[PDB]
């Protein structure tokens, strides 16, 4: 169970989401049967003006 | 403008032309509209969409450097996208004031060219030479009455004492001091006079159905131009050459 | 596939005339908008063998600018499922009426 | 909607296509395009 | 004689600055939680037809009202006015042996 930091979100999160899970050597690991994650949006800055 | 400005902004302006300044023509167009065209003008009363004026301000000074001959017209292609990519990056209040002061020097440079030369005395001709531009200039069944009608219309612009000759959005009006029905639409008067140049008064079963298709718009235009013409004008024994010697002698006699 | 190239075509417009057009098409008012000619949302609803009726169901949505309906049966063995990389249950190489007409 | 078809011998689909609109593009700066997809009634968003 | 008329308050606007937007239900002027589970990726097709839990394509909308495959294709629209940020919190399970191919 991990806990990552802040990373910027896109402004339009689509319905179908690409979840690609790989090893160190850029290969599709077949030994995963259960994976899930949570994403919570927060405000970092404003792109309004000035 | 280059132009970066759209024309006919009625979806943003029809709702504050009815509430503010109470336009009757804007009401008649608004009731005619379908329900989908009508709901896209009721929100623009409530919230007005804010437009970024930065690319219209940057393109305003690239056209001035072309106008002063500083750079060739093929260079505002690449140089515009090289200056917009700088103000997207380094956007600040000190930059947004630098665009306005440079833009304030564009209008102040050309307003000095208006007051010193006194082209406001020729403000009638500028609106009028813009009107005689998009016209076809070659009419079927005509072409000697049509060329002579423009020359007597340019004579009225210069010789009449007070003619304003302003314009609305699509067309060009014309206002003289005879009270009441001052205004004459010059655009819809030239669609009524599209066929009536080379008409000769021969084929009439009954008199009428030639002079009755002259609407009340273009008949007043034939009344304003009647004193400023002659008989060394429109080619004789035609329909327009006998109007202009009938309307002349109902003004030269009514004095 | 051996080799694959992409071909484009340049109109040789004069750079003075092009620079006026290139300046006007970079507006937010001169946005180039397009439209799919069919203008449709395609839904494939299962009808089992021997059954006569099918009941569709759409819950509450915003139906502004609705245009109409269109419907025609298609057989399962002839209609594939598109967006997968390979359909192993699709063993048919005749005419596919779902994407051809 | 409740359709009624003839009973065939093998399973079939039903290509039901709702007539919707479908709209899209600006180049504000070189090497840059932003797009906005929209369709009504079935809005994707 | 100088009656204090108080200002009527505004009730700060919906669809505002921090507004996770979904069209039929009401938006949220808050932070929220979305999930990428491997229970769903089931009953959606043309996204995994033979695919492992390494490469799988999930639905994050969780809308039982409009379903299935129309819960997908709809987007969760964050606001353009703010620049957003997401915290990632993952959970893994595996059964990898010692010696393998």
């Amino acid at each position: 169970v991990a806990d990552h930091g802040i990373q910027p979100l896109k402004n339009s999160l689509t319905g179908v989401q690409r979840v690609t899970l790989t090893d160190d050597r850029r290969r599709s690991c077949p030994y995963i049967y259960k994976t899930l994650a949570t994403v919570t949006p927060k405000v970092l800055s404003s792109a309004t003006l000035q | 403008d280059p132009g970066l400005k759209p024309s006919s902004l009625w979806t943003h302006k029809i709702i504050d032309s009815i509430i503010a300044n109470r336009s009757l023509s804007a009401v008649q167009n608004f009731r005619k509209q379908p329900l989908a065209n009508k709901l896209t003008a009721l929100e623009d009363a409530i919230v007005q969409p804010r437009k970024d004026t930065t690319p219209e301000t940057v393109a305003a000074i690239l056209q001035e450097l072309v106008a002063m001959g500083a750079l060739q017209p093929n260079e505002v292609g690449p140089m515009f996208s090289d200056l917009m990519i700088r103000v997207h990056k380094y956007n600040s209040t000190n930059v947004q004031n630098n665009l306005s002061v440079l833009l304030g020097d564009i209008r102040a440079a050309q307003s000095e060219a208006i007051r010193s030369t006194n082209v406001g005395e020729l403000s009638n001709q500028v609106v009028l030479n813009d009107f005689l531009s998009r016209e076809p200039a070659v009419v079927p069944q005509g072409q000697h009455n049509y060329e002579a009608f423009k020359q007597t219309l340019r004579l009225m612009v210069n010789e009449a004492p007070n003619v304003t000759l302003f314009k609305s959005g699509p067309d060009t009006l014309m206002q003289v001091n005879i009270r009441g029905v001052n205004t004459v639409n010059l655009n819809s008067a030239f669609k009524n006079l599209k066929n009536f140049w080379g008409v000769q008064l021969d084929t009439e079963i009954v008199p009428g159905s030639i002079s009755s298709k002259l609407s009340s718009n273009t008949r007043v235009l034939l009344l304003f131009l009647a004193p400023f013409t002659n008989d060394s004008t429109f080619t004789p024994d035609t329909f327009i050459s006998q109007i202009m010697r009938l309307y002349r002698e109902t003004v030269a006699a009514s004095i | 596939y051996t080799q694959i190239n992409l071909y484009v075509s340049f109109f040789p417009m004069n750079y003075d005339t092009q620079s006026e057009l290139e300046l006007m098409l970079r507006n937010a008012t001169n946005d180039q908008n397009f439209s799919d000619y069919l203008g449709a949302v395609n839904n494939l609803y299962q009808i089992p063998a021997g059954s006569s009726t099918v009941v569709v169901n759409i819950p509450d949505r915003s139906w502004g600018a609705f245009r109409g309906w269109s419907f025609t049966r298609l057989k399962v063995s002839e209609t594939p499922r598109i967006g997968a990389t390979q359909d192993p249950n699709f063993q048919y190489s005749g005419s596919i009426p779902y994407l051809d007409g | 909607m409740q359709f009624t078809v003839d009973p065939m011998t093998e399973p079939t689909y039903l290509m039901l296509l709702f007539g919707v609109f479908d709209q899209v593009i600006n180049q504000p700066t070189r090497s840059g395009i932003s797009v906005a997809y929209l369709r009504l009634p079935f809005a994707s968003g | 004689m100088e009656v204090y008329v108080p200002p009527p308050r505004v009730m700060a606007p919906t669809e505002g600055r921090n507004s996770i937007s979904y069209n039929p239900i009401a938006p949220l002027q808050d932070t929220t939680h979305i999930y990428i589970i491997d229970n769903k990726t089931s009953d959606i097709e043309n996204l995994n037809i033979h695919k492992d839990h390494s490469n799988f394509y999930t639905n994050i909308v969780q809308n039982v009202d409009v379903a299935p495959s129309d819960a997908a294709t709809q987007t969760i629209k964050l606001d353009e006015r703010s620049r957003w940020g997401g915290e990632l919190h993952t959970i893994l399970k595996t059964n990898a042996p010692n010696v393998t191919e």
